[PDB]
């Protein structure tokens, strides 16, 4: 029905506990089941950045990944609930950096910003506390 | 692990994980202390470990309620048998300066964090009401000097919210499972407090306004309470299917809400009248009475096993029971009591009819 | 022999044994009939009730003295206590009497039954009372009629009926008195 | 901190021990609502700061029945192990009758139809809650209170008409000798000495209307 | 957001002046189709003055007609005569006997071929699309008159008054299969009648029995037509008073969001403002 | 499905695929087409009851487990 | 044009025209109460289709091009 | 509304009368001190009204009292804004109306 | 709303406007046709809930 | 919708006192003799009780 591409952005929206993360996640696991197969240069790497959740979810999703084989091919930026809002505001950048280095060398990436909806909370909570004008629902401009 | 609790449409549509957090979120009147000290009796009677309790701005009638209630208990011991206790309270309830309310959790969870820790027990932190450190924290920083966020929350809610929440965990030398209360600011779901608290547990259990207001207690809502084990890998499919068929049936009544409303029942298709009729059964069969509820109520309560709920409620989804009425299934335990109800139902209609109860010769007696 | 009576009483216990008890028990039209044949009455003397009854209309349902009715015999005055009959009528005129004045309904066919209480109840589809018909209609009806005779016996039939009525239409319009 | 303005108010509104004298403090705070709205804020504060409610509703005020109480919204779960007994003994079948009578509003015959067995319960439903109504300024003694519902709820007004219940309960007031009142305030609740001389004073009385 | 509730009221407040309109459009013509069923209500007592009302017998070929309603708006009718139908048809099934079941209205098509699928030979809509009339009913019982059945049970709902509708079940007996027979008692009851027609008794009673399905048919339809008119003039009442408590709450929900929505884009305003100030 | 969007729609999707799913994206529309008329019972003439199968049979035929791709 | 006030009202128009559209505004509000059965086939009691008829002429007669004022 | 609260006070404590008030709009008295207080810098309440809503409609309506030498009674046009009376300043006003009289058209 | 339909481009027939739809500009034969197509849309617009 | 016929007769006395009540709600004022002729009518509280 919605057909992604290889060079596409395409938004996973929804409310709480209807199966975003389940989405990305067989999104990783299709692409190490594709890996196993395809001449050297097909083969999509993946990054997982888990921005705002908790710890324990971050490591079901690591076990999960790496008793299906899955985790060869991912890299998992994990910046948790308890980390400083600076750095969940930063891993989709790091993340994205991370991923970067298989477009720019002729490989494939896919990443997934898992809770993107929680970068921009951070990004307030650094925006405010630097004394910056707040706007929408108190968001930075 | 599954954690079971007794409770019908806790077992059933959101079952509890042995050592994960555990949200109640509640909308002032809702029942979510009452969920909570049937929690405790459940749960924390089997339990061998140890248990805290934080209460974090409730009120202290309840502090002082299960304080006597573990002391008759025999939960809490005093004076010589102290070391036989097995509960820690731990109160900086609602008459507290928010200073004091902003960090009792942190007490609270500092207790539990030993035990974990160093004694390697399996705790249960039980926090009544975990969203008035938030508010505690959101009075103190008014006069901190920030600039508030969206509703009048602190610029820091989640990463308060955050840093209390991820050392309420499970590690690898100990376990504590966390049942906390949340209440919901004005029955809003979107305010910032409970939706920043949905994201740090693993079984919500969502209670409903007009759930109560039906009458039907625990008041939760089957179809905004969600768990982590609800999946065919921990439970079975067995279970799985039935709580999935559960919601796919209440969902479908959900969907005919307003037609039934606007133009009534009687317009409705004859395999939909067969789907509201059995959804008014199975949202009366998640009723049920609890043992501390039997002091202000009088009918006793019911521990329902988990196979007995997965069995009665395959029962109401293939149609074994349509011949039942409605009301047969409110407020009893088992599949079993709803057919000592309904008989009791057919008596009791044709009852009126034997007798003529007249009292003589007593006035000597 | 009546060893099996069927009836409105006797529905009611095979209906509360069989059928479901959340139902009240479905009316019958004896329910709704207040008068009825066998048992005697309605006459008291010279007077009888007539009720002359259409689809459409209810025509009279007064007390009369004497009726006159076109049976497939021919023409039957019914006075205050007939004999019980089942008088199938043919298309004529059904004159009404109270008294001195009289009213007269020509008739499309029907029936006439008069009960062993007195009642008597004339039931036909269509009765257009003699003012309502013009003859100049009814003349070429009848030259329309009594000229195309098709070999299906069945719109011979209908030819019979429609020459039947007719004429006794043309008898009846010319018969004033 | 609006909450905390009304929680540290309302904490101090409490029960003491023994060893303080024994003293109590009860609370009635009083919210306005907006259009019968109970999810205010503040509304919703205090709801959860205080132990039960006494929801009026305007439809039951506007429609003459004063006391307006919502007897199904309306809990107070702390003061009921500390009711009155005797009135515990009776007001259990007097919420029971009224909770099987809050099934039949508004479809007695203005929903769909009428089934008409149930006409007991409609028409004793009536008679509980025209019982219950009350004059402004005229509070009730507690045993006067018992014996008005027990007449009402043990069928003693059965045969009376909806119209004058009003004056039913005050003649079976007035009417029933003045020493069971002291039997029961002083023992305390319905004794089995007591229901039989009750039931004895309640069949003697004239009740008007019929 | 808060564009939804207003185009959601102004849904509900549509649907509130349409079924205010088709409650009126229901009481005209229940208050024009009154005339015509008191005056079809003459001609079905002769019969039942002469017949009588045998609805227990035994027989053993058996058509029963459930007298439905055509449209789909008439609260609680429909089914009421479904339920009345195979609760008396399952009352004079005992013997080991044919049931033929036929629906006049195709609202009874609808739920009379899942419950009874076996027994289901006809269906008969359209009947209320101009007005019924008596050869229409004639038609329909020549139809029924097609197989040739022992009995006739109707199932309608006689319009007792605009608030009570009464279902009944009306029994029409064969001529030379029970007519005769159930009128047996010392002799025969029959024979207190002089038949003055052109063939014998046979033929009579062919003839009358012919007439009285038809009539009781007509009337049967009639009736039930007011009454479909009448409960829908009930039905959109309840309709209009329930889209009216929904308009009536959603209003306020509406007028709590719009509050909310002033007060919270002013602290949105007063919020940035004070940063700078 | 009707809110769900995507940009490149063909030319980025597997060909064998494409020849399949055009037809079943506009059929979904077809059922979702008539489920605001399924509270009634009319049944038009076998069209709005046979795509209330057809569609119906779909949306049974897009649903599965997880952590299982295909 | 119910809801549409003039507060000064008809003090201050033609009175040529307050003798005549007095009636106008009269059953124009009429005909806004009956709006629901203009939509309908079963025509109601003709004082309800009178006016139906007649507020969808005058309506119709309220009607006016751009730039050409009367 | 105060200077006309005066001149009626003048007619109620010195000529010692029962007195007549009215207040037309008393909506736009609480609109006017809205502005004023809008203008003042100060953070508006609920809807977009003052904080100081109740108290400054109740320094108008405690002098509308009977004393023990006269009485001012008050007839006060009310409006109510969007419909809706459970806005803040009809449901401030309301809590100070001892009567309604409902002109209907 | 237009393209949930599924027409496209799903351009609202009645919210659009244009200057140049007058009769003294694009014509009469023009203007009518287009305001007959609106009316007819509006119609069938205010129809679509009592059908429903 | 009916019709006034079809009422009751103690639903047809309502209808024919209150519109004489709602008749006698009205009041010619001494403010508007001015202009309409009709003199004004003080009605006295007692007056006014025992007269409905
Ligand atoms: N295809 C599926 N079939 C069955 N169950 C599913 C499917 N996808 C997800 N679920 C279940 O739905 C629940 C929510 O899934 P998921 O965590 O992916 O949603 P989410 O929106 O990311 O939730 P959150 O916002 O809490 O992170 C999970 O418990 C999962 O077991
Ligand atoms: N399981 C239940 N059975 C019966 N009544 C209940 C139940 N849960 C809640 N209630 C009613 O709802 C009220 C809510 O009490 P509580 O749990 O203290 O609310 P909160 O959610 O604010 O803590 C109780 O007084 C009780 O009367
Ligand atoms: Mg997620
Ligand atoms: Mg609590």
């Amino acid at each position: 029905l919605v057909p992604i591409g290889r060079g596409q952005r395409e938004l996973i929206i929804g409310d709480r506990q209807t199966g975003k993360t389940a989405v990305a996640i067989d999104a990783i696991i299709h692409q190490k089941n594709c890996n196993e197969q395809v001449p050297k240069a097909q083969r999509v790497y993946c990054v997982y950045v888990a921005v705002g959740q908790k710890r324990s979810t971050v490591a079901q999703l690591v076990k999960l990944f790496t008793q299906t084989g899955a985790m060869r091919y991912t890299i998992m930026v994990s910046a948790t609930a308890s980390d400083a809002a600076p750095l969940q505001f930063l891993a989709p950048y790091s993340g994205c950096a991370m991923a970067e280095y298989f477009r720019d060398t002729g490989k494939h990436g896919l990443i997934i910003y898992d809770d993107l909806s929680k970068q921009s909370v951070a990004y307030r909570q650094m925006s405010l506390l630097l004394r910056r004008p707040p706007g929408r629902e108190a968001f930075p401009g | 692990e599954i954690l079971v609790t007794g409770i019908k449409v806790v077992d059933l549509l959101a079952p509890y994980q042995r050592g994960g957090k555990i949200g109640l979120f509640g909308g002032a009147g809702v029942g979510k202390t009452v969920l909570i000290m049937e929690l405790i009796n459940n749960v924390a009677k089997a339990h061998g470990g140890f248990s805290v309790f934080a209460g974090v701005g409730e009120r202290t009638r309840e502090g002082n309620d299960l304080y006597r209630e573990m002391i008759e208990s025999g939960v809490i011991k005093l004076g010589a048998e102290r070391g036989n206790s097995k509960c820690t309270l731990v109160y900086g309830q609602m008459n507290e300066p928010p200073g004091a309310r902003a960090r009792v959790a942190l007490t609270g969870l500092t207790v539990a964090e030993y035990f974990r820790d160093i004694e390697g027990q399996d705790v249960l932190l039980f926090v009544d009401n975990i969203f008035r450190f938030t508010q505690a924290n959101s009075e103190v920083s008014a006069l901190l000097g920030r600039i508030p966020s969206a509703v009048g929350y602190q610029p820091t809610l989640a990463t308060d919210l955050g840093g209390l929440q991820e050392r309420i965990t499970t590690t690898t030398k100990g376990s504590i499972t966390s049942v906390q209360a949340v209440y919901v600011p004005a029955d809003d779901l979107t305010d910032p407090a409970p939706a920043t608290t949905f994201a740090h547990l693993d079984a919500t259990t969502v209670l409903s306004r007009s759930i109560a207001e039906l009458g039907i207690y625990p008041a939760v809502d089957p179809l905004d309470s969600t768990s982590r084990m609800l999946n065919p890998n921990v439970i079975g499919a067995e279970h799985y299917n039935v709580a999935r068929g559960v919601q796919k049936v209440l969902q479908d009544y959900k969907n005919l809400q307003d037609i039934i409303a606007i133009l009534g029942m009687d317009e409705l298709s004859e395999e939909d009248k067969l789907t509201v009729a059995r959804a008014r059964k199975i949202q009366r069969f998640l009723s049920q009475p609890f043992q501390v509820a039997e002091v202000f109520t009088g009918t006793p309560g019911k521990y329902v096993d988990l196979a007995d709920t997965i069995s009665g409620f395959q029962g109401v989804l293939t149609g074994k029971y349509d011949d039942l009425p409605e009301m047969a299934f409110y407020m009893v335990g088992d599949i079993k009591e709803v057919k000592e109800k309904a008989d009791k139902m057919a008596k009791d209609i044709a009852s009126r009819k034997e007798a003529d109860n007249k009292k003589v010769s007593e006035e000597l007696k | 022999e009546a060893a099996a009576p069927a009836g409105p009483k006797e529905f009611t216990e095979v209906w509360n044994k069989k059928a479901p008890s959340t139902l009240i028990v479905p009316e019958f039209p004896s329910n709704y009939t207040a008068v009825k044949a066998v048992g005697e009455g309605q006459v008291h003397g010279d007077a009888f009730p007539v009720n002359f009854y259409t689809p459409h209309s209810i025509l009279s349902q007064a007390q009369k003295d004497t009726v006159v009715l076109p049976g497939v015999d021919g023409y039957f005055g019914v006075k205050a206590s007939h004999v019980p009959t089942i008088a199938q009528l043919k298309p004529g005129v059904v004159e009404l009497h109270s008294g001195a004045e009289s009213e007269k309904f020509f008739v499309s066919g029907g029936f006439a039954f008069v009960h062993p209480n007195g009642v008597t109840d004339i039931c036909v589809l269509e009765a257009a009372t003699l003012d309502q018909v013009d003859p100049a209609a009814v003349k070429s009806a009848l030259a329309a009629a009594s000229a195309a005779q098709p070999t299906d016996e069945f719109e011979q039939a209908a030819n019979r009926a429609a020459i039947e009525l007719y004429s006794a239409l043309e008898s009846a319009v010319e018969a004033k008195a | 901190d609006v909450f905390y303005l009304h929680s540290r108010l309302l904490e101090r509104a409490a029960k003491l021990s023994k060893e303080l004298g024994g003293g109590s403090l009860t609370a009635f705070p009083v919210i306005e609502t907006q259009a019968g709205d109970v999810s205010a804020y503040i509304a919703t504060n205090v709801i959860s700061i205080t132990d039960g409610q006494i929801f009026l509703e305007t439809e039951l005020f506007y429609k003459g029945i004063r006391p307006a109480l919502n007897v199904g919204l309306s809990v107070s779960r702390v003061g009921s192990a500390a009711q009155f007994p005797g009135m515990k003994q009776v007001a259990g079948t007097l919420k029971l009758e009224l909770a099987q009578y809050r099934e039949v509003a508004a479809f007695a015959q203005f929903g769909s139809d009428l089934d008409a067995a149930t006409q007991y319960v409609l028409e004793r439903g009536a008679r509980l809650t025209e019982m219950l109504k009350q004059k402004q300024f005229a509070p009730i003694p507690i045993e006067r209170q018992t014996v008005a519902v027990y007449a009402a709820t043990k069928g003693f007004l059965d045969k009376v008409r909806v119209q004058d219940i009003v004056a039913a309960e005050e003649a079976v007031i007035s009417q029933v000798n003045p020493a069971v009142f002291k039997i029961l305030k002083a023992n305390g609740k319905i004794t089995p000495a007591l229901d039989a001389h009750l039931k004895a004073e309640l069949r003697k009385v004239k009740l008007p209307g019929a | 957001s808060n564009q939804a509730v207003k185009q959601r009221i102004r849904a509900i407040k549509n649907i509130g002046k349409i079924t205010k309109a088709m409650k009126m459009v229901a009481a005209s013509k229940m208050k024009n189709a009154q005339i015509a069923v008191e005056q079809s209500r003459g001609l079905v007592d002769p019969f039942v003055r002469l017949f009588g009302d045998f609805p227990a017998v035994n027989s053993n070929k058996s058509v029963v007609v459930a007298v439905t309603s055509d449209k789909g708006l008439c609260g609680g009718l429909n089914s009421n005569i479904t339920k009345y139908t195979r609760a008396t048809l399952a009352t004079t099934e005992s013997e080991g006997k044919d049931v033929v079941v036929v629906s006049i209205g195709d609202k009874g098509r609808s739920q009379l071929t899942r419950i009874e699928s076996q027994r289901y030979q006809l269906a008969i809509a359209d009947t209320y699309k101009v007005r019924v009339t008596f050869g229409q009913a004639s038609l329909i019982v020549e139809e029924l008159i097609k197989h040739n059945p022992q009995s006739y049970q109707i199932l309608f709902n006689k319009f007792r008054s605009a608030i009570s509708f009464k279902p009944t079940v009306a029994t029409i007996l064969s001529p030379d299969l029970l007519e005769k027979q159930l009128e047996d008692v010392t002799g025969n009851s029959l024979d207190a009648y002089d038949i003055e027609a052109s063939h014998e008794r046979s033929d009579v009673l062919r003839d009358l029995t012919e007439f009285h399905l038809g009539v009781t048919l007509y009337n049967a339809m009639l009736e039930n037509n007011c009454s479909e008119h009448a409960s829908r003039m009930s039905a959109m009442e309840n309709s209009t008073k329930s889209a009216g408590e929904m308009l009536g709450k959603l209003t306020l929900d509406y007028n709590r969001k719009r509050q909310a929505t002033i007060t919270t884009e002013l602290i949105e305003i007063i919020a940035g403002a004070s940063a700078l100030m």
